[PDB]
């Protein structure tokens, strides 16, 4: 019964963040 | 306005008749087949492998004609021509004697062709004539099934709409006899509409049975039927699979081979689908399973030759 | 103060939103999905196959149909990468079987 | 047991290995010639290792198991 | 193996921000 | 005439790997080359008779290299670590 | 910040250990105690 | 990186580190068959 | 000067993104590197 949303990605680690420069 | 146990013999002696007939005639296309194609016709250009082929075909088609005709028969013990699809489907096998006097109107090949067939689908057209008016007065095997009737139905709406395609000239084949540079024979376009009309029996039937078993009345009772849908099927891949032997060329030609190989190879699918009995939720489970090997995989990918997840994760307690 | 007291007052949803969900849960995501598909060369294995691993051990759920994770790695990775190959492998060693050529 | 596997499969492997001997000797050349240089892991994989993967080396390992001269 | 009983589960949270 | 084969490896292609006929000094070897930009090599390749190979040269350069840059950037930490851990702990346990 | 204030390689290695010293061995010997009864 | 690596400090470190583990594991397990 | 001068001149208020897009991307590297070591 929730709605059409992301979670959050980030509440684990951080490794992810290296995804933006990088594309950057 | 039931149907009195009159009229339950009367249609059961009758689809029971027809059907009898229906398998004879399979048996003998069947020999004929076996033996010779110029048993049924009269024009020289008889000879050949193909012919006989298609001929096997068509009696493949026959089998399954005479086993849809049983299958009436075998509803026919609950008086079951009365829900609204088996009346769509008394109709469709209406427009198969309907659509095969067309095709014959727009070409006939043989005498014998006219005899035989306008002997079984007259029959079966005032048959249902007379009972229409009885009647009125009162997973993946669906994707299989679905999938044949697309396939077929096309394959007749292309192959009853064309007069004839045209067998390449090879420009300088022995300019001579052996037949190169030539026409396609009046032999043949009556032996295309009798596949197409084989087709078209088989779309029909599959259409049945995907309607009347879409709650996999009778659950069970296709089991005699489910014998004709499928050995032909296969036994009619067996004559495709022995036609690169004979030497027939199969892959000139769009409107004739395609859907025999097509409907032969999902036959055999069919075969599977009732073999190994796809629950529409197992095949997820080999995702699933897949899915699950390669993320396994990936992960020791990951802290192995990447970043430690002892580093990438938080650490609690300090 | 008594401005913003009752400025506060008024608008806890846009708070929330801009303090809590903006980055988080909207922008971030989609920011991390498109770039890890527009690196990550046009396979099965690097286009599907890993991201599924990597999103569920990281969000801690797997993307399913309900999820808007699912429907963005479909489109971008699959519509975008494999299916315009597979398209033609499928045209040309699957589709001969069945009727139509 | 190892060496039970190994003296029930070897009669085995040897006459299979025979048999052909036609293709058993040019799929040591494929074999050995996509092993000398990792020029088929971009398209396999994704990850292109002749970048970082030396020729020279792997070729003289094997002159040097094949002659045992370290 | 961390993930997979995320598939088991199948085939067969900063409480600060709120 | 005393090569039979050359074959450009590299990621830019600029090394070739030569095969040592029987006719050469000191039987069959296997040499490399590094070569320098002279534009003249190719001919004196192909007009006496040898066989040149060619890799697959992965057209793409900024997609054929990332994943491999990754790798060389992160495996120095997991030997570094490696190392370390098997001394000051597969000993001392 | 919250990076660099995690506990290291020291205090990791006592929590492990010290929890494979002190809840599973010492629980089995509570158990053994009270079975079989300075 | 190697040449780096395994440089003759850091091997002699590599080396005195070593020896004073297996003296260790071995004093440890010495005195626990004592006991 | 030439970092700057190629990104303006090879790629309506476009190079002013391009310019923020490059300043965000270094300094995120930058931070992104300090981190990742300083989590072991
Ligand atoms: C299957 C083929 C694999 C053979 C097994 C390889 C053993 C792994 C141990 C070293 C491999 C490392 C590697 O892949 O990185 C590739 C390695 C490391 O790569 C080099 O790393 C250097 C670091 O200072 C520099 O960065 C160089 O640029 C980089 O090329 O390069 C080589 O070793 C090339 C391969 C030479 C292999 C010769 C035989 C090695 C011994 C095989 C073991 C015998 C098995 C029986
Ligand atoms: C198949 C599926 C995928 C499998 C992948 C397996 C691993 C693939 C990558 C392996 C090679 C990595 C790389 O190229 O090396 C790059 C780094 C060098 O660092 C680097 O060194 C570089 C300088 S140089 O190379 O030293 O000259 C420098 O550019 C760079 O910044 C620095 O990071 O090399 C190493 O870390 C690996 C050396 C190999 C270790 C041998 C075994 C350990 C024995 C102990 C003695
Ligand atoms: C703050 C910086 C504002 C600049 C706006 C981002 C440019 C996106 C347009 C890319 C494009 O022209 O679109 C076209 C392009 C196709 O070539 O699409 C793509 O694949 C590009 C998708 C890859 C995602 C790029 C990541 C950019 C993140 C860098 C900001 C670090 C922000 C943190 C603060
Ligand atoms: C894919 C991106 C792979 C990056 C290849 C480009 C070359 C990287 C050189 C950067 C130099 C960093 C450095 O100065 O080197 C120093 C640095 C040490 O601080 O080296 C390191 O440790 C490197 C840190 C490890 C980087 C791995 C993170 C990439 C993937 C992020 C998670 C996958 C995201 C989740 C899946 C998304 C699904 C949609
Ligand atoms: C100012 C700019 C940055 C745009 C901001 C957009 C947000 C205010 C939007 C974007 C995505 C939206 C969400 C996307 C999907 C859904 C499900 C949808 O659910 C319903 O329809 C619930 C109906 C009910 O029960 O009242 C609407 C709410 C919600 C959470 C939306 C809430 C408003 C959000 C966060």
């Amino acid at each position: 019964s929730l709605y059409f949303v992301f979670t959050q990605l980030n509440q684990k680690t951080f490794l992810s963040y290296w995804l933006l420069p990088v594309a950057g | 306005p039931e149907l009195p146990l009159s009229t339950n013999r009367a249609a059961g002696t009758q689809y029971l008749a027809i059907g009898a007939a229906y398998a004879v005639a399979a048996g003998a296309v069947a020999v004929a087949a076996l033996q010779g194609p110029q048993l049924l016709l009269a024009s020289p250009a008889a000879a050949d492998p193909w012919s006989s082929v298609l001929l096997g075909c068509v009696a493949a088609t026959y089998l399954r004609a005479a086993g849809v005709f049983l299958q009436l028969k075998a509803a026919s013990d609950a008086a079951e021509l009365l829900c609204w699809r088996h009346q769509r489907l008394a109709l469709t096998a209406a427009a198969y004697g309907m659509v095969a006097v067309l095709t014959q109107a727009a070409g006939l090949a043989s005498p014998q062709l006219l005899g035989l067939q306008l002997l079984l689908s007259v029959a079966s057209a005032a048959v249902v004539a007379n009972v229409a008016r009885s009647a009125w007065a009162v997973t993946v095997a669906g994707l299989l099934l679905t999938t044949t009737i697309v396939v077929s139905l096309y394959g007749l709406f292309a192959a009853v709409f064309a007069p004839a395609p045209a067998l390449p000239v090879a420009v300088g084949a022995w300019p001579g006899t052996a037949a190169a540079a030539a026409v396609m024979d009046g032999s043949a376009a009556g032996l295309r509409r009798l596949a197409a009309g084989g087709l078209l029996l088989t779309a029909a039937a599959s259409h049945g049975l995907f309607d009347f078993a879409g709650s996999v009345p009778n659950p069970t009772i296709y089991s005699l039927l489910n014998l004709g849908f499928v050995a032909a099927a296969v036994l009619q891949s067996y004559f495709l699979y022995i036609a690169p032997a004979w030497g027939v060329n199969v892959n000139w030609d769009t409107a004739l081979w395609g859907p025999m190989y097509g409907t032969a190879f999902l036959g055999l699918v069919y075969g599977l689908v009732a073999l190994t009995k796809f629950d529409w939720s197992s095949v997820v489970d080999a995702v699933l399973r897949v899915a699950c090997w390669f993320a396994e995989l990936t992960m020791w990918f990951w802290d192995t030759f990447v970043w430690k997840f002892s580093w990438s994760e938080k650490t609690r307690r300090a | 103060g008594e401005r913003i007291w009752a400025w506060r007052n008024r608008s806890e949803n846009e708070r929330w939103f801009w303090e809590v969900f903006a980055w988080d849960r909207l922008i971030f995501p989609i920011l991390v999905i498109v770039a890890w598909e527009y690196l990550v060369p046009n396979h099965l294995v690097w286009a599907v196959l890993a991201p599924l691993a990597l999103l569920t051990w990281m969000s801690g759920r797997l993307p399913t149909p309900a999820t808007p994770e699912f429907w963005m790695l479909a489109y971008f990775g699959f519509y975008r990468k494999v299916w315009p190959d597979a398209a033609a492998w499928l045209q040309g060693y699957v589709v001969p079987l069945m009727g139509f050529a | 047991a190892w060496q039970q596997s190994f003296e029930t499969y070897g009669g085995k492997l040897r006459e299979v290995l025979l048999g052909q001997q036609e293709a058993a000797k040019n799929v040591a050349k494929q074999l050995d010639e996509g092993v000398t240089y990792m020029d088929w892991t971009y398209r396999s994989t994704g990850v292109d290792l002749s970048a970082v993967w030396d020729p020279e080396l792997w070729i003289r390992f094997r002159e040097a198991v094949a002659q045992n001269e370290p | 193996n961390k993930i997979k009983p995320y598939f088991e589960a199948y085939f067969s949270l900063n409480r600060w921000s709120v | 005439g005393h090569v039979a084969r050359v074959r450009f490896y590299g990621p830019e292609k600029n090394k070739v790997m030569a095969t040592t006929r029987a006719s050469a000094p000191g039987g069959e070897r296997l040499c490399k080359v590094v070569l320098p930009p002279d534009p003249e090599l190719l001919d004196h390749l192909v007009s006496n008779g040898v066989v040149v190979d060619t890799g697959v040269t992965e057209d793409d350069r900024l997609r054929a290299s990332l994943l491999v840059q990754m790798l060389r950037y992160t495996v120095p930490f997991m030997v570094i670590s490696g190392l370390f851990w098997m001394i000051h702990t597969w000993i001392l346990d | 910040f919250s990076t660099i204030t995690q506990p290291d390689t020291d205090l990791i290695a006592r929590q492990e250990k010290g929890t494979l010293f002190w809840d599973i061995w010492a629980d089995f010997l509570v158990t053994a105690a009270d079975y079989y009864n300075e | 990186f190697l040449g780096w690596l395994l440089a003759p400090g850091r091997l002699e470190f590599y080396e005195k580190a070593a020896c004073v583990a297996i003296a260790l594991r071995v004093l440890g397990i010495v005195i626990a068959i004592s006991t | 000067s030439a970092i700057i001068k190629s990104i303006n001149n090879k790629t309506s208020s476009e190079k002013e993104t391009m310019q923020l897009l490059l300043m965000s991307s270094s300094i995120l590297l930058h931070l992104c590197a300090i981190i990742s070591l300083v989590s072991i």
